[PDB]
C-alpha cells in the first residue's frame, strides 16, 4: 500500500512535468481576466 | 525625464519624454500604443 501510494505520487511528479494542458482550468482564468484587459484597452481606439 | 505638457507639430499631450531605440522610417513622424494613443514621436528640429 506505502509502495503503490509512492509509485501514485511519482505518476502525478511525471504527468505534470510531461504535459502542457493538465492546468488548463487555472490557465483559461488567467486567459479570461488577460483577454478582458486586452479588450477593455483596444477598444480605446474605437472612434464611436 | 520631467513630466510635462508637450507639443510636436500640433500633438498637444501630457507625460514624460525620454530617448528611445526605436527606428521610425523617414515618412514616420509619430508612433502609437494599441490603444492609438501616441506613444513616440520624431522632434521635427534634431531628427531623434
Amino acid at each position: 500500500i506505502a509502495n503503490q501510494f509512492n509509485s501514485a505520487i511519482g505518476k502525478i511528479q511525471d504527468s505534470l512535468s510531461s504535459t502542457a494542458s493538465a492546468l488548463g482550468k487555472l490557465q483559461d482564468v488567467v486567459n479570461q481576466n488577460a483577454q478582458a484587459l486586452n479588450t477593455l484597452v483596444k477598444q480605446l481606439s474605437s472612434n464611436f | 525625464n520631467k513630466c510635462v505638457n508637450f507639443n510636436f507639430n500640433g500633438l498637444t499631450g501630457t507625460g514624460v519624454l525620454t530617448e528611445s531605440n526605436k527606428k521610425f522610417l523617414p515618412f514616420q513622424q509619430f508612433g502609437r500604443d494599441i490603444a492609438d494613443t501616441t506613444d513616440a514621436v520624431r522632434d521635427p528640429q534634431t531628427l531623434e
